[PDB]
């Protein structure tokens, strides 16, 4: 496949690994006694190990000659999972921050003291605001095709130079 | 002085006198002359890093004695630049005419000294011994 | 030749920086020049 | 001026030792200087040209002559695959006898093995004996002699040329690009032919017989008829003994491609071809700008008449011609920027496609040769961007580039700065980030767990240009597409051999190691630019000090006042780029060395499993690759590596003591010291002797610029110490 | 400069097991008289050679002390 | 002298010989030019596939590299050939 | 007070004190256990007793033997 | 490879050592 | 010795004067602001550079300003 990989449930070094990782905690865990809580601890933790094998081969992940996963971010759509679907979900959260973290200056900037509510958040209004970015997308299209995102170059104070 | 000054050529032709009679006093010496183990070196483990050409090569007892029997007369010299007399001939600052004509011609020997070794691929006591 | 090393590092590492540093001294701390 | 400093009368009635510190480090700002003007300067810089020409061939002449003297070249010759090949001899009283066995093993004494690579280069160009190396630095020393009489013939005042001689743009790029690039280049194709191809081929062509013997058979009969295919028929055979006529061909001017099969570098007669097109196309392009005969290009009238009529690039190119020819920081600051692009990309094709007989063999040379050009190239591109900033300061004219290209970077200077930190944070979060999370989760016993992103891009360049191990068939990589059609006869079956072949470097098999350390490149190349380029454009004025220009490229500070302003000057931004410089070359030089250690070594998995945390690089490369150096010398003994290993000590000392300049400032300084002026003046027998200069702390700048030198020859000496003997101390 | 002499020194000349006919073996077997003399014995035989505890420790219950070392080198 | 405002440059840009020209002249040039550079090039690309012409660089002949040298002539030309419509030439 | 009384806590509830008293030789001490949630379990060591945590390195367990200690109750 | 080679080479370097400290004097 | 200029936007409130470690700057006649004062560097030999007077200055920006200059024994600062 892409780079001369192949997939995770045909790699011969993948399964390696999920072997001897098992094989390190079944070593550890015949130094217990079978009820006692290190010996449960550790049942979990190879179940747990276990469970992160089998989610691996399944997954549709591209193995190397190492027999580790390798994440594609060419654009393919094949491997979305790995880059476009959790980026887009990145995008949403952290342009959800910053659209309503700015409504908050903006806010409280027409007043007596702006300053004293950075310090101590007025949380009734705040609390309103940090939901409100949830159709942020639309909200600062609204605001661009407006002139309310950005200032005109005469309200910009510039150095001496330009 | 310090330069084609009248001093520098009073200097450097005493220099050139007093060094025909070194060269010649070997000449002598080397060629047929009381020198003891004369081609054989000295001991790394007596000297050191300093006796060796290269590697652990040592100088022979012949340099040797010839480079420290130039230091007898070299220090002697050098005791009267910093330490003059209050008669002597300053430095930085039969009786004549004579060191003036005689100590060009021994500087003008020299020269031809060294023109007839890189000629003829021979050493300079060789030129002396054709000189006599 | 093979006997010159032994001749031009003292001269060159001992010798040549003592007048080196020697006639820049001089040059630094005279007056009029 | 009549004290030391003869330039500056403001220098030479200072009574304190600061007097001394500071005409030594502005002897070379001639513009500077007390009653300068531009004529006067201008043939000064003329003749500090000659004499700086003339060291650099006096140094090559010292290269060739003690390898002629002491080398053993011959020996090399002979046998250049087990013979190592020598720089020069040592003679140190300072020597146990241990000393002088360790460093004559294999010779007969004292002995520096070179690391320059100046054997295969002089092999393949056509030397053979040591009476052709001594006869070439005979030669670069007389040259040398002529170079340094002509910067004395041009200060005569009947020699001294007019200010208008040296603003004569239209003629000096014409002689230069036709002349001193292309005739060179035509040259340097005839010595390819006549001497290095015949040499190549067992054939000796020396000064006296290069006239009776014709370097191919046809003899000039095929070039004026126009049969130039006679030069290219009958090459080196497949199984061709280097060196000898067994499996000889005939032909000059090439077009094989890839490498010869027994030194593994470029073929002769591909190199004698390459420089010959280069040549012509050198000479023609020397035939652009008018020069008293008429025809040609006016530059000024090309510059003021490129605006485009859209109007976004504002008043366009006029004004430009100006100000580059009325300044010699901004031709200074362009000159660094293209050498410094053109030693990194030495340092990147050499390592590629090896030109030299026998080159990537010697591995430790390649290794100090890569390493060598690249921290060169950073010194001539942070000097590019000083230089930039300097041209503002004193240079720059407002009313001269009014809506000029030049002027409208201004206008946007907060655009710029503020997205090259946007970068720089972005690539900073997420590089770091993504180490970090690679290195606990294989802390913790899952490497499953890592974060490994597949280069794809430049997987996709290398398939392109023929890899055939991706799997992509894009391009030369597949059969049936035109590109490769048309590339089979020429050139491709020569460049398909050697691009697929393992033991090689050209295009190297890239791993997602490969891409982290690319992303930690690109990241130390945005912030480097980002303190470069915010010193050029603040360099000016900035909200916090508005008349900076005033006090010109570097200063303290403003004081403690409206804040508080250390390191404010655009002198500063340079101080402080070169940390990043020293960081981002060093993150390129880890990287190259550990790519190969372990190629080498013939087990190129440890750097592309161990290459994905940062413990792998602490571990597996530096702790690893450390044994050698630091077992020099020892309880036990010492080797012939001692002196490296001693080197590598004393790079740690000088960095260190560069941290003392650097962390601690001056008035701790100075009132140390006027407790000890008080000491000294008394105590009985010491007080006969005194101080012409007052004894004072260094100042604010000074201590920047000797803690910085002190935390560069420190790094650069400890990192050469170790480069070099971890590769000759294993050998791969 | 205090701790990396009392950590050396003990491990050098006090600390270790012992065997029948009371034979120490030291835990770095004595190398103190002759290797704290030069700057390169301490960073060969101090540095160097301990570190392999620190460097090494990954994939195991002392890992912790691996990820804390390579944080406070940042 | 040479900077220009406006929509279009000065007939002066083009040079003593271009300037004189009237834009239709021009326009046939490039055209002209444009079909000789890829016809040289099609041609040699036949070369180079030919068998027995292609040997030690034998495809490559001087007309065909001359009409290759012509491509950014015929750029120029067009170039031209605008600047001269829009001075009413 | 709160630091002082948070590690008798640890030692009553997260240690193997009473392993450790019964064969102070063998068992290596720990008062501290980490949870498992990122799979930095890995941490709890196998020190001994039937018991998994921290290696402690403070000298609870010394000074608490020293007072007479003998039981978590205490 | 031979010693009068080596004569002949610092002889030529002794006069580009007067030449460079003549330039020098010069750029003063 | 330092050069110290004074610039027009000077509302003359004596306070670079009252900072000034070193007796450079005093206080003249002016008839160009409310307080007809301006300030003026008579005596910049003892001009040591610390700069106190335009952490002192209120304009913005300064109407005093300190400009490195050739240094003597009495700036430089030297008690020996
Ligand atoms: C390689 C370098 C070198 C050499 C070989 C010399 C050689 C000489 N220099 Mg010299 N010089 C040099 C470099 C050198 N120079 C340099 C670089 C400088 C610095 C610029 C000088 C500065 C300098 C000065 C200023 C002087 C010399 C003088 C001399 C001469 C001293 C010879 C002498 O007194 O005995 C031969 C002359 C005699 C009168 C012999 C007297 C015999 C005495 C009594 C000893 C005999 C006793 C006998 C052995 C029995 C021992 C008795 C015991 C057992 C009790 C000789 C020409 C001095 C000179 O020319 O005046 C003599 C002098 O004044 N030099
Ligand atoms: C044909 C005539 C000719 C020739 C040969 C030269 C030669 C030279 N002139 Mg010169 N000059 C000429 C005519 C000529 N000049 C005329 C007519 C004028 C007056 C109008 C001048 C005015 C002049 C001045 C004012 C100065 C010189 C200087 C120099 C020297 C440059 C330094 C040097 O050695 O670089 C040698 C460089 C090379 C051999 C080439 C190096 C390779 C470079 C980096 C090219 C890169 C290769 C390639 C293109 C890279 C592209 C790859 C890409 C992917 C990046 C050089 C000796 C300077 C000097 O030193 O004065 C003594 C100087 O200051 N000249
Ligand atoms: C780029 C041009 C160029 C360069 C750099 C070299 C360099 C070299 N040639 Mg060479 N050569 C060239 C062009 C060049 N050649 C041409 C065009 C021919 C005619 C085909 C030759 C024919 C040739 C022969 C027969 C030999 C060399 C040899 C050499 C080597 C040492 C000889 C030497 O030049 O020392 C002395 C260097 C100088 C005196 C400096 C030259 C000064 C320049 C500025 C000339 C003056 C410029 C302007 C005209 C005024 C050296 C590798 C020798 C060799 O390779 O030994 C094995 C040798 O035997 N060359
Ligand atoms: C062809 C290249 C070139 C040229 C012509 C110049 C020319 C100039 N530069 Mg410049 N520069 C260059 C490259 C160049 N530079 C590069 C590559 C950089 C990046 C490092 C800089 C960075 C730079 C700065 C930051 C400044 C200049 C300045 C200047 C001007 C005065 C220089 C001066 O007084 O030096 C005086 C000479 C010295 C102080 C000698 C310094 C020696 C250094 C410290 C190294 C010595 C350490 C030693 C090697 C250690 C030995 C180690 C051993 C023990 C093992 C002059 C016009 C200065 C200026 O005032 O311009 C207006 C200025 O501020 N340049
Ligand atoms: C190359 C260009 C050559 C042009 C010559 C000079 C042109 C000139 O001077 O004025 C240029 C003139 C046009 O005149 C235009 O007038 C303008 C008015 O503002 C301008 O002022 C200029 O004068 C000009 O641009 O060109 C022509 O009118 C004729 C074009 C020439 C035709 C060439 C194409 C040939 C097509 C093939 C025909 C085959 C038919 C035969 C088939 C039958 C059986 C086979
Ligand atoms: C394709 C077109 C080819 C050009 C045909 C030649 C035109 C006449 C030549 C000429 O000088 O007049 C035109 C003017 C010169 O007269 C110029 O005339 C100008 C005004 S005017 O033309 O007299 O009106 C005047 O300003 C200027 O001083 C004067 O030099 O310059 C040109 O336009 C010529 C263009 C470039 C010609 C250079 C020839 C190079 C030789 C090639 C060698 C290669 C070998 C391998
Ligand atoms: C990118 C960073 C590179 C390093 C910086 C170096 C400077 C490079 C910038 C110069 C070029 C600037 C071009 C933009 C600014 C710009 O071009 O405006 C100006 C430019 C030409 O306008 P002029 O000012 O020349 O006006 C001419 C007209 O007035 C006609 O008389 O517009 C163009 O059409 C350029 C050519 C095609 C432009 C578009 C076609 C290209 C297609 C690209 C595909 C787009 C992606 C689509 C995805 C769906
Ligand atoms: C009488 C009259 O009115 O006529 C009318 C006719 C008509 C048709 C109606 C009119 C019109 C419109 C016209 C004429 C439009 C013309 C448009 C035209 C002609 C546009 C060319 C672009 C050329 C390019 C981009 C060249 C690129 C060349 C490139 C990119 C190269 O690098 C070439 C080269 O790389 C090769 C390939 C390889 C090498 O071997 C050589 C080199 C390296 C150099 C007019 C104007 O109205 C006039
Ligand atoms: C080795 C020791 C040596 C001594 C000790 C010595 C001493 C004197 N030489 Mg002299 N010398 C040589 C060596 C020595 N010379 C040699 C090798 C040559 C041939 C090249 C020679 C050349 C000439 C000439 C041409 C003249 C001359 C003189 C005197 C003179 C007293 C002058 C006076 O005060 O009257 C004295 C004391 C001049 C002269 O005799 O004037 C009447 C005079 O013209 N020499
Ligand atoms: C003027 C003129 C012309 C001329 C001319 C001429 C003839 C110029 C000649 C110049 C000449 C002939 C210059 C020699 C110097 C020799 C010196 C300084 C010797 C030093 C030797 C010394 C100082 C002694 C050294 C030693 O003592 C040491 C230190 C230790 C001993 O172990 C070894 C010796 C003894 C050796 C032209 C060319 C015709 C042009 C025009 O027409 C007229
Ligand atoms: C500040 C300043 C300055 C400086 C600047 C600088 C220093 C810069 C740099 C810059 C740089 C340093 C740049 C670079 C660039 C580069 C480039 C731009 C490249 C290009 C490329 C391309 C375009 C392409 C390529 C190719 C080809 C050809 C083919 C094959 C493939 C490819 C595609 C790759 C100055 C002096 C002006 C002055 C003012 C100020
Ligand atoms: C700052 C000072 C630095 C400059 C130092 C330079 C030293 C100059 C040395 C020049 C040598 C002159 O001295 C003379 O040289 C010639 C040159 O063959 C030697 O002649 C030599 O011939 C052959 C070499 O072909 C040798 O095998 C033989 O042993 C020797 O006699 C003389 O024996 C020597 O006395
Ligand atoms: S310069 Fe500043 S401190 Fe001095 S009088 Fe003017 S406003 Fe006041």
């Amino acid at each position: 496949d892409i780079s001369g990989l192949t997939p995770c449930k045909e790699s011969k070094q993948f399964a390696k690994r999920e072997k001897q990782a098992l094989k390190k905690l079944q070593a550890s865990l015949k130094l217990y006694a079978d009820d006692s809580a290190p010996a449960l601890a550790i049942k979990a933790t190879m179940e747990k190990t276990k469970k992160r094998f089998d989610n691996y081969g399944k997954y549709g992940l591209l193995c190397g000659s190492d027999g580790l996963p390798h994440l594609i971010v060419s654009g393919d759509q094949r491997h979305w999972g790995e880059f476009i679907t959790p980026g887009i979900l990145f995008l949403y959260i952290a342009g959800w921050i910053g659209w309503v973290g700015r409504s908050y200056l903006i806010a409280i900037r027409d007043e007596k003291k702006p300053t004293q509510k950075e310090i101590i958040i007025d949380v009734p209004l705040a609390s309103r605001l940090l939901f409100r970015g949830f159709s942020w997308p639309v909200a600062a299209y609204r605001e661009l095709l407006n002139g309310e995102l950005v200032d005109a170059a005469a309200a910009a104070a510039a150095a001496a130079a330009a | 002085g310090w330069g084609p000054s009248v001093h520098a050529e009073k200097w450097n032709g005493r220099h050139a006198m007093f060094g025909w009679f070194f060269i010649c006093c070997t000449a002598y010496a080397k060629g047929h002359g009381l020198i003891p183990d004369m081609d054989v070196p000295l001991n790394l483990k007596e000297w050191g890093t300093l006796a060796t050409i290269t590697g652990k090569g040592t100088i022979t007892n012949g340099r040797a004695v010839i480079l420290l029997a130039n230091a007898h007369f070299f220090a002697i010299s050098l005791m009267a630049t910093i330490c003059p007399l209050p008669f002597g001939d300053s430095l930085l600052l039969l009786t004549e005419e004579a060191e003036m004509i005689n100590g060009r011609l021994a500087m003008l020997g020299l020269i031809s000294l060294i023109f007839a070794t890189a000629i003829e691929q021979k050493p300079m006591l060789d030129i002396v011994n054709e000189w006599t | 030749m093979i006997n010159l090393p032994s001749l031009f590092v003292p001269l060159v590492g001992l010798l040549f920086p003592a007048v080196a540093m020697a006639s820049l001294f001089l040059h630094v701390e005279k007056r009029l020049l | 001026a009549t004290k030391f400093p003869k330039f500056s009368q403001a220098l030479a009635q200072d009574p304190a030792t600061r007097r001394i510190w500071y005409g030594i480090a502005t002897a070379h700002d001639l513009e500077a200087h007390d009653g300068m003007t531009e004529e006067n300067l201008y043939q000064k810089i003329f003749a500090s040209h000659f004499g700086h020409l003339a060291i650099i061939f006096l140094w090559t002449a010292g290269n060739l002559f003690h390898v002629a003297w002491q080398g053993n070249f011959e020996q090399w010759v002979a046998k250049p695959l087990k013979t190592k090949p020598i720089a020069h001899s040592i003679w140190d009283p300072h020597f146990g006898e241990s000393a002088l066995k360790a460093f004559s093993k294999g010779n007969t004494y004292p002995v520096n093995i070179a690391f320059s690579g100046v054997y295969q280069w002089w092999y393949t160009i056509g030397f053979r004996t040591n009476q052709e190396l001594y006869a070439g630095s005979i030669g670069l020393l007389i040259l040398s002699c002529v170079l340094l009489f002509a910067g004395w013939l041009h200060l005569q005042p009947k020699f001294r040329p007019s200010l208008s001689w040296f603003k004569n743009n239209e003629s000096r790029l014409n002689h230069h690009l036709s002349g001193l690039l292309g005739v060179s280049s035509l040259a340097w194709t005839g010595h390819l032919v006549h001497v290095a191809l015949p040499a190549s081929r067992g054939v000796h062509i020396g000064w006296d017989n290069f006239l009776t013997t014709p370097p191919h058979p046809a003899g000039l009969k095929p070039f004026f008829t126009g049969n130039w295919t006679v030069y290219a028929e009958n090459p080196d055979s497949a199984t061709h003994v280097y060196g000898t006529s067994e499996g000889a061909g005939t032909a000059i001017l090439t077009f094989l491609g890839g490498f010869h099969p027994q030194t593994q570098s470029l073929w002769l007669s591909d190199i004698a071809h390459h420089q010959l097109a280069i040549a012509v196309i050198f000479i023609v392009a020397g035939h652009m700008y008018r020069t008293n005969f008429g025809i040609g290009h006016n530059m000024k009238e090309i510059l003021d008449a490129h605006r485009p009529p859209g109007g976004r690039l504002g008043a366009g190119h006029v004004g430009l011609f100006e100000t580059i020819t009325n300044s010699l920081h901004m031709q200074l600051g362009l000159a660094l920027a293209a050498l410094g692009v053109a030693t990194s990309l030495t340092a990147q094709h050499m390592y590629a496609l090896t030109p030299y007989a026998y080159l990537s063999k010697d591995f430790t040379t390649e290794a100090a040769l890569y390493t060598h050009h690249q921290y060169i190239a950073g010194f001539l591109m942070v000097g590019a961007f000083a230089h930039g900033a300097i041209f503002f300061v004193r240079d720059y004219d407002p009313e001269l580039n009014k809506n000029n290209v030049l002027a409208r970077m201004l206008e946007h200077k907060e655009a710029i700065i503020s997205h090259l930190s946007w970068a720089s944070l972005f690539l900073g979060f997420h590089t770091l980030g993504l180490y970090i999370h690679n290195d606990t989760v294989v802390a913790f016993g899952q490497p499953e767990k890592q974060i490994l992103f597949e280069p794809i891009f430049a997987e996709y360049i290398q398939a392109a240009s023929g890899k055939a191990v991706y799997e992509f068939n894009v391009l030369l990589s597949s059969s049936s597409s035109p590109a490769t059609v048309a590339g089979n006869q020429v050139w491709l079956p020569g460049w398909l051999e050697a691009i697929n072949n393992n033991k090689n470097d050209l295009f190297l098999k890239i791993g997602p190691g490969d891409f982290l350390v690319h992303h930690a490149i690109a990241l130390g190349l945005h912030v480097t630019a980002l303190i470069l380029v915010k010193g050029a454009l603040d360099a000016r004025g900035s909200k916090l000090m508005p008349d900076k220009k005033d006090f010109g490229y570097s200063f303290p500070c403003d004081g403690p006042g409206r804040g508080g302003t250390c390191d404010i000057s655009a002198w500063d931004a340079f101080y402080l780029a070169m940390f990043w410089m020293l960081n981002t070359i060093g993150w390129v030089t880890f990287y190259w060395h550990w790519k190969h250690m372990t190629i080498w070594g013939g087990n190129p998995g440890q750097f592309d499993e161990s290459s994905n945390y940062i413990m792998g690089w602490l571990r597996d490369y530096l702790w690893l690759n450390s044994s050698p150096l630091i077992n020099g010398y020892n309880p036990f003994g010492m080797n012939n590596l001692s002196v490296w290993a001693w080197m590598f000590l004393f790079g740690h000392l000088i960095w260190a003591t560069g941290f003392m300049f650097l962390i601690s400032w001056r008035g701790y300084w100075q009132e140390l010291i006027e407790t000890l002026v008080w000491a000294h003046e008394r105590t009985p027998l010491a007080n006969l002797i005194r101080w012409r200069d007052k004894p004072v702390a260094l100042s604010i700048v000074q201590a920047r610029l000797v803690g910085l030198v002190h935390f560069s020859v420190g790094y650069i000496l400890t990192y050469a110490a170790f480069l070099i003997a971890s590769t000759s101390g294993k050998f791969g | 400069v205090v701790i990396f002499h009392f950590s050396w020194k003990m491990q050098s000349d006090v600390w270790g097991t012992v065997t029948a006919d009371g034979s120490i073996s030291h835990i770095t077997g004595g190398n103190f008289a002759q290797s704290s003399i030069t700057i390169n014995g301490w960073l060969r035989d101090f540095l160097w050679s301990q570190a392999s505890q620190v460097i090494q420790s990954y994939g195991s219950a002392s890992s912790a002390y691996g990820l804390i070392f390579l944080g406070a080198h940042f | 002298d040479m900077t220009w405002e406006g929509e279009y440059p000065p007939s002066k840009v083009l040079g003593p010989i271009m300037s004189k020209m009237p834009s239709g002249l021009l326009g046939l040039i490039s055209i002209a030019c444009a079909a000789v550079c890829v016809y040289s090039i099609a041609q040699s690309g036949v070369l180079q596939q030919q068998p027995g012409a292609y040997e030690n660089g034998s495809w490559v002949k001087w007309y065909y590299v001359l009409g290759s040298f012509g491509g950014p002539l015929a750029w120029g030309t067009h170039v031209a050939s605008w600047i001269q419509r829009k001075n009413g030439m | 007070f709160l630091w002082i009384s948070g590690m008798h806590f640890h030692g009553a509830y997260f240690s193997n004190y009473s392993a450790w008293l019964s064969d102070p030789i063998k068992i290596k001490q720990s008062s501290q256990v980490v949870w498992p949630i990122v799979g930095q379990e890995i941490l709890n060591a196998d020190v001994g007793g039937n018991f998994q945590g921290v290696q402690t390195t403070s000298g609870w367990f010394q000074m608490w033997r020293a007072e007479g200690i003998t039981s978590e109750v205490e | 490879i031979t010693d009068n080679q080596v004569f002949v080479a610092l002889i030529m370097a002794l006069v580009c050592g007067y030449l460079a400290v003549k330039l020098a004097k010069q750029l003063a | 010795s330092h050069s110290v200029k004074i610039y027009d936007t000077c509302i003359g409130c004596t306070q670079c004067v009252r900072a000034c470690p070193t007796d450079v700057l005093e206080m003249i006649p002016w008839g160009g602001c409310k307080a007809k004062q301006i300030a003026s560097a008579p005596r910049t030999e003892d001009c040591v550079g610390c700069k106190r007077c335009e952490s002192a200055c209120p304009t913005d920006f300064l109407s005093v300003r300190v400009y490195l200059w050739h240094e003597t024994t009495r700036s430089m600062g030297l008690a020996y």
